[PDB]
């Protein structure tokens, strides 16, 4: 039950520096990349096996690969905690960057590491045994984590293609925003997003600044904090391959329950319960309350009013000592809710899945350590409101053809800008008739 | 003036909600 | 949004008359079946009394 | 003498099968270890029947094992009574149907039953007069309803002779678990109208509600809904492992409780159910039992009966009993319920008697009965399907395996052709 | 006032909408509650004849008993 | 084999039973374990007219506790000899009626009684024979009075030819707790004159003045008030449990003592009622007893004997007695009183004998009488009702549950043509 | 069976410190919270030794909830609790109901709805006021509005403060009571009554405290509030929860704004000496110079009274007591009202705390009564109202924050029908 992750750009290779960071902490593997002899905790030598393949000693080397053109943050994490953990060769750095350039990264100089990046991929597959799928991490407001991110989606649909692929991608905030060409590097790399990653699962800056300032009291929270609380929903819906459980729901059931259509794939998130470590003892974390506190609208990690639209399904991971008793007493509150409004087709949209393993806490973080939590990845409709805010504001920049040289001069025409608009405008109308 | 108007508006607004209830 | 979840509550009150009403209706045909029954071995009663 | 060669498949029926072993363990007096420490000895005269000895004494069960992922055949070899299962009935390959029909009933399932059928083989082989085959699993699951259906379907071709016992659980409206249920269990229960010999149907909202009300629990895990199920699957044999008064076999309880060979759908019980801290305030007897027995809350079959009109019912006691007042309480029930009862069948229900009470108790039952309040348990799923169907959801996995949509049509006109017919003859 | 008056007239349909549902509501709950208890009422009744029949043939068999 | 159930309603109810209980299973010795510790084998002929068997020798209460508040249930298992009951029988809500008795006959009432009906009526048909419920409830309470007097008429209607105790206080000028004591005792007597076979009326006032003048108790905590009245009440019922010289039972006690339908309430006493540091000087005879049980003050009411006319007049005699020496002393006092009783009928008074005696004492006697004198009690209830509902003081939180304006009216009037009837024969 | 409580302003938020330093000791509970089921009814087990109270403290100002978060008891409320907002009504109805209140009533209601889904069995709300300040009166009446249109249903117990006749701290505060009382009618179920110069006066005599300060008398109202709701904690030998107490002592929908009293509140010098059995206890809390409202019951006719005893109490004792008192002369009840007494036993005597002022006494006795003499409180504000109000003094501040004369107008007439209803009761 075999799971290897590609990291690309800034924000991918960002998050998956914290992920990495909080996988070696519930594996109890050392920063060194070996696990300790003269103690021990939990048990199972095929827990690591997802993620961290030995070849050696004690030695395990992980099952990620962090790519990116610029030399800056790649030599970063070969100089920060974690260099004997990581293998020389799986931390990819070209000499230049994308530099905010969807062409730049996906028709000239994306292009000649794209291949080095499969190569080593390819490699990774063959160590693998059971490989149960892709789990790529990018943002696709940026440079490398837009361009060469859907080069390397599209080559991999191609050599792979059967086996899965979860997408768990950065779309820009509505007004908080990094970048000033953003819209351009998002509605273009949506046309190889849309029909290529299997299931995307979306984030966003602004709606987890949101919930840091308001749940844990961090007022002036930063990227370290947001790519933590990240690991953490990333790690909690990939424990079904890894500890024992009640009830199993791993990546088949995650596509077979949470995909009504090929081309309607796109996931809110949540992960239940968010607490500070001075508010957790004085409150009764109960399941009852967790899964209101995962479905309430100002607890979720996309910024988009659920109210707007009709849930379509649900899928409920689940750590801690949790019943499968209470989860369907509260499920049934869920279904006859006074606020949300489920749609005519499936009078059963709900998947829960538990494990026994409680959640993990990385030392110094304003994460809490608790019994029981619950990470919700839900596929609903409200989630067209995104694409027509994006859509809207990219018309305004291609209406004066601005900023279009940067990309009709270097590598790419304007046949693609009509294109990559006219597939969200397509996507728009197909989350459109579904709400029907 | 438009101070004035702002309130007045939001508590007959509330008074009317408040018929509504009772 | 009241307006929808009302609804939704009386569509379901109303299924749920409909369906206690095929009940009732079929709790009548017991009993006109089994009054008939007691009439007709009523008047074979009277017959074997004579 | 006559051998139940049980078969477990899905999570389900692993976990099921697991319970039952153990509760036929325990009462046969085998310990985990594989051995035996019996201190009666009328329990080894019908060792048989689940049971090979090896050599001096290394006991084995036979039941064949079957799952897409080695992640059950892990938790139930580590479990408790997990050490006297046959290695080598282990039969799982490691990709997961994924709560899909297709992919578990015409690839994996279709690539993997050609192995399974060989080690089924080999214990029919082994066994010397066959009595019939025993299959427990769940119907809203991938390889549950799936491969299992399959290996259904290909037993019934190969040997027409024997019964088939089908323990199967089904979906529930209000315990949801997974999203497509509706699809995987009505392409399931269509397999299993043509095949089944008796399928047992069972839930778990009515497995919740019993732990609520009877037991009187706080906190009921999966542990102690598959105890009640290894509970009835267990003494559903009593007659025929155990001395008794009126024997009873399985055959004798279909040909007792099927008037139309499509009317093999039963609903059952357990009798005694009470908790640890009200045991000791209660006598059990024979009208405490049959009392229980014939309530509105005390089946698993989460359909309300006292909708439907029992078309026929069997009801087998275990312990030293008194038959005239069994038959007499049968008789009474069924006098006193006349409007709950079709009446174009004197003696609709059937008692039997076995004179081995199990470990613990003192007198118990079980109940079997073919009502017709069972339409209700298909008219949730006939409508489901029907609301889900008609915008073509969740489709597309399964027309990615071969199948086809005249195939989701014709399974509509079974269940209701279906339940017509029970609505018809009731 | 376009908005002001396109809120109001909404206002206003609303209302309507719900003056329906509430009426209802109303005939809804009273049909409810009334045919429940006719239905215990009826199975009362079924009860009745069912032990009077009984008895009747009982005595039924005891006039055969009697012409004997 | 002819049986009682004891149905034990509101907080009073609840002490009162739970005090007769801990009394009877004394005298019929069972520990608070269940296991028989008696004397004699008489004791145990007729355990099951209280008592049902429950394995292993223990012995579990025909008793029904019922209220709507969780704390005397609590409270009443806490306490001793309440580790005997049945759980199943052990039933409460969650809110509390307030005394309202709109609340407790109507909101509440409506929502609790779905299970105390199923309860009842396993505990009722449990038993082969039986002779009538014993129902005891308060009078001056809402969740008590109101919805226990629900309960007895559904137990009418449902029961309608087996006889029906019942044991109610009621409100007087000095025992006065509620502020709407006539509200709550005009409502519940407007049904308890319509279903209850007998109403044995009792009261804190007369049970206080008991207390300290024949008893000469210092300070007398509820627990001595509910010991005597479990002492009356397990004295009525004596030549069920054990034989006697002249046996009598409940409808001959109703037969007896109630001439005309609507006149069965009763006043009643018990003796010998002893000041401890005097009981070691005077002499236990059959005159003395008879003395002191008509007693002008002896009886736990607080309408004046003398101050009316007795109807009908019984005494259960208990222990080794004569029975010409009981008889002539009850012609004895029918000679000297003759102008009380009443004069067109001769020999007013019924004297059974039972031939074993209360534990710890050598005789006993238990007084029920008709008196028409009870008037007086019903009058005092009377006039506080129709001042408080001339200005319509309180009457709102009665009317916002369901209650009219009418049924105010309808029960005054029906207490005061009760008023009248009893007044027509003195 | 729960029971919620909330405090609004400063006078409520210093009334619940002392509840809780009461609770804490009376059910063993150290001040973080541990011990080294009678508590289920104010707290709430949350993890491995910590309870939570059912309480909500809040304000619109931060100067009064900062030493309540930084305090002694910082470890015992949940962080999230202790609402504070930035600027104070400013003795202000009109500024704390309608421009200040309008920000934290959502949240505080969000926090109510919590609380309730967390509890099991709700009893009723209870909450803390003064009416003649301004985040009291305002804020009071826009939360109570929203409590009762979403519970309706369910009890609601203000423990209210209104001012005194001659110890008085504002000159907007009969404004201020004015404008509450008009929603205070409407809105709460039962208005218990304190005022600040009775409980002087009672601290003056019975404690001999010559100079009483704010803490002997939330330390003495605390003692009442729990005598009050001792009932749900400890098992006695007769239970009254809130239901009884609103269908026992309130005849008519309009009337209740009962006063509370307790006896006895002996200091330990001269506890060791008297006499404190039940007679003389119940014939010391029917004196009027004990009763924490500052008026003369004996210019009026009772209706109700509700005597709820804690300790070595017998239930014969305390109705010769009540025999006692009803043969009395002065004292007299409503004439349609025969019995008008309402007695609950408790087990558990009051608890003292180490610090304090009172005695461990054996026995004690709190009690409500329901009488036609409350009217004079009522009549004598809107004098004092008036006569403010005839010259439109203090009007521009009410008028600029957006009010008008014709609130003003209502909630005097609205008073006015109270008094008339008062003396129609009381014939
Ligand atoms: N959610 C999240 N976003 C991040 C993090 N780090 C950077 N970003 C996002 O990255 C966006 C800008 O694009 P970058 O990620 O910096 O660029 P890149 O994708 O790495 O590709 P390059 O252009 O080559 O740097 C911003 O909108 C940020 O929100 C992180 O740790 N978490
Ligand atoms: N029991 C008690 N009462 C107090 C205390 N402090 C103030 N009060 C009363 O509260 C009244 C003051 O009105 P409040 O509404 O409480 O003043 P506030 O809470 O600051 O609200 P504002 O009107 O905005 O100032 C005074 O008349 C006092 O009688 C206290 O510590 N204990
Ligand atoms: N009653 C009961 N149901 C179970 C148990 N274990 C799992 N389930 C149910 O099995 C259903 C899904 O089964 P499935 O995933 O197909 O099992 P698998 O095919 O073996 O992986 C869920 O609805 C669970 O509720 C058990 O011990 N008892
Ligand atoms: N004999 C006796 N009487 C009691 C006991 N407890 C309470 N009472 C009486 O019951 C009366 C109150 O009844 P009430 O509480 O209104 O009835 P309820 O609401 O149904 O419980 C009081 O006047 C008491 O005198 C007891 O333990 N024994
Ligand atoms: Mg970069
Ligand atoms: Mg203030």
């Amino acid at each position: 039950r075999e799971v290897i992750s590609i990291h690309i750009g800034q924000a991918g290779i960002q998050v998956g520096n914290a992920c990495w960071e909080l996988y070696c902490l519930e594996h109890g593997i050392q920063p060194d990349g070996q696990m300790p002899s003269d103690k021990t905790i939990g048990g199972g030598d095929d827990a690591f096996n997802t993620f961290f393949s030995e070849t050696g000693a004690g030695k395990h080397v992980p099952r990620c690969i962090f790519l990116d053109l610029e030399p800056t943050v790649v030599d970063e994490v070969r100089t920060g905690t974690y260099r004997q953990l990581f293998h020389p060769e799986q931390l990819i750095s070209g000499k230049e960057d994308a530099a905010n350039n969807f062409a730049r990264g996906h028709y000239t100089i994306g292009k000649e590491i794209v291949d080095l990046a499969l190569d080593r991929i390819r490699k990774l597959a063959d160590n693998c045994t059971g490989l149960q799928g892709f789990l790529v991490f990018n943002a696709v407001g940026g440079g490398t984590g837009s361009g060469l991110g859907s080069l390397l989606l599209e080559r991999l649909s191609v050599d792979y293609g059967k086996k899965s692929k979860l997408g768990f991608t950065v779309y820009p905030s509505p007004q908080v925003s990094t970048a000033v060409v953003e819209p351009y590097n998002s509605v273009l790399s949506t046309h190889s997003l849309l029909e290529h990653t299997d299931v995307a699962v979306m984030l966003d800056n602004e709606a987890i600044y949101d919930i840091c300032r308001r749940s844990l009291d961090i007022e002036r929270p930063t990227y370290t904090n947001l790519n933590r609380l990240i690991a953490q929903v990333i790690s909690s819906l990939t424990a079904s391959l890894r500890f024992d459980g009640a009830l199993n729901v791993d990546i088949t059931e995650f596509q077979t329950n949470l995909v009504p259509y090929p081309r309607i794939h796109f996931m809110l998130s949540s992960y239940a319960p968010i607490i500070s470590a001075e508010k957790a003892y004085h409150e009764q974390l109960s399941v009852a309350e967790i899964t209101n506190a995962a479905f309430e609208p100002a607890s979720m990690m996309v910024k988009c009013d659920p109210r707007h639209g009709k849930y379509m399904a649900c899928c409920l991971m689940y750590r801690g000592d949790v019943v499968p008793k209470d989860v369907n007493a509260s499920v049934a509150t869920i279904k006859t809710k006074r606020t949300i409004q489920f749609v005519d087709w499936c009078p059963t949209g709900f998947k829960c899945g538990i494990n026994y393993q409680p959640p993990t806490v990385v030392p110094g973080g304003d994460l809490a350590k608790v019994q029981r939590a619950v990470c919700m990845i839900s596929n609903s409709t409200a989630i067209g409101e995104i694409f027509s805010r994006l859509d809207h504001k990219f018309d305004l920049m291609y209406a004066k053809r601005a900023f279009v040289h940067w990309y009709v001069g270097e590598g790419m025409e304007e046949g693609e800008f009509s294109e990559a608009r006219e597939d969200l405008a397509a996507l728009e109308k197909d989350f459109e008739e579904v709400g029907a | 003036d438009m101070e004035k108007a702002l309130t007045k508006r939001e508590i007959i607004s509330v008074k009317g909600r408040a018929t509504a209830a009772k | 949004e009241e307006l929808r979840e009302k609804a939704n509550a009386l569509k379901q009150a109303k299924a749920r008359r409909e369906a206690l009403g095929v009940e009732l209706y079929g709790f009548q045909q017991n009993l006109a079946k089994l009054q008939l029954n007691l009439e007709t071995t009523h008047q074979n009663y009277q017959v074997i009394n004579r | 003498m006559r051998e139940i060669v049980h078969i477990q498949g899905g999570q389900c029926g692993n976990q099921i099968g697991a319970k039952f072993w153990e509760v036929v363990s325990d009462e046969h007096g085998i310990d985990p270890t594989g051995t035996y420490h019996g201190d009666s000895d009328l329990q080894l005269e019908r060792i048989n029947v689940y049971f090979n000895e090896a050599t001096g004494g290394r006991y084995v069960p036979r039941a064949i094992l079957m799952d897409l992922e080695p992640g059950t055949m892990d938790s139930v070899r580590s479990g408790p009574y997990g050490q006297i299962f046959r290695p080598d009935n282990f039969v799982f390959g490691q990709t997961g149907a994924g709560n899909n029909w297709a992919k578990g009933h015409y690839t994996e399932g279709a690539e993997l039953i050609d192995s399974v059928l060989d080690v089924v083989r080999k214990e029919a082989e082994s066994c010397d007069c066959l009595q019939g085959f025993q299959v427990c699993h769940s119907l809203g699951g991938g390889t549950g309803s799936g491969m299992g259906t399959l290996l259904i379907s290909k037993i019934r071709e190969e040997y027409p002779d024997r019964m088939m016992l089908t323990f199967s659980v089904v979906p529930s409206p209000k315990v949801s678990d997974t999203v497509v249920e509706p699809y995987n269990a009505t392409l399931s229960v269509h397999q299993l109208v043509e095949n089944a010999d008796e399928c047992m149907v069972l839930d778990n909202e009515a497995l919740y509600d019993i732990c609520f009300r009877t037991l009187k629990l706080t906190t009921p895990t999966f542990g102690d809904l598959n105890h009640l199920i290894s509970a009835v699957m267990s003494g559903i044999t009593c007659c025929l492992r155990f001395p008794g008064q009126l024997n009873a076999d399985l055959r004798k309880l279909a040909v007792n409780l099927i008037p139309f060979p499509r009317l093999h759908f039963f609903m059952v019980g357990f009798t005694p159910l009470t908790s640890r801290g009200s045991q000791q305030y209660r006598a059990l007897t024979v009208p405490e039992l049959t009392q229980q027995m014939w309530d509105a809350k005390n089946m698993m079959c989460a359909a309300d009966p006292r909708h439907g009109r029992y078309l026929t019912a069997s009801a087998l006691f275990r312990g030293r009993m008194s038959t005239k007042e069994v038959d007499e309480q049968m008789l009474n029930v069924q006098n006193k319920n006349s409007s709950y009862f079709v009446e174009w069948i004197p003696n609709n229900v059937k008692s039997s008697v076995c004179d081995i009470p199990p470990k613990g108790l003192k007198m118990s039952a079980t109940f079997i009965g073919n009502s017709t309040a069972i339409q209700e348990m298909f008219k949730r799923v006939s409508e489901q399907f029907t609301a889900m169907f008609r915008r073509k959801a969740f489709l597309h996995w399964y027309t990615g395996e071969g199948m086809d949509e005249m195939e989701f049509t014709e399974a509509e006109s079974n269940m209701n052709d279906l339940v017509s017919e029970y609505q018809q003859y009731q | 006032g376009t908005e002001n008056e396109v809120l109001y007239v909404e206002n206003a349909r609303m209302e309507r909408r719900l003056e329906r549902t509430e009426r209802a509501l109303e005939t809804n709950m009273d049909r409810l509650h009334i045919m429940d208890e006719h239905l215990k009422n009826v199975q009362q009744e079924l009860k009745y004849t069912q032990t009077r029949v009984e008895a009747k043939n009982k005595e039924i068999e005891s006039e055969k008993h009697l012409n004997a």
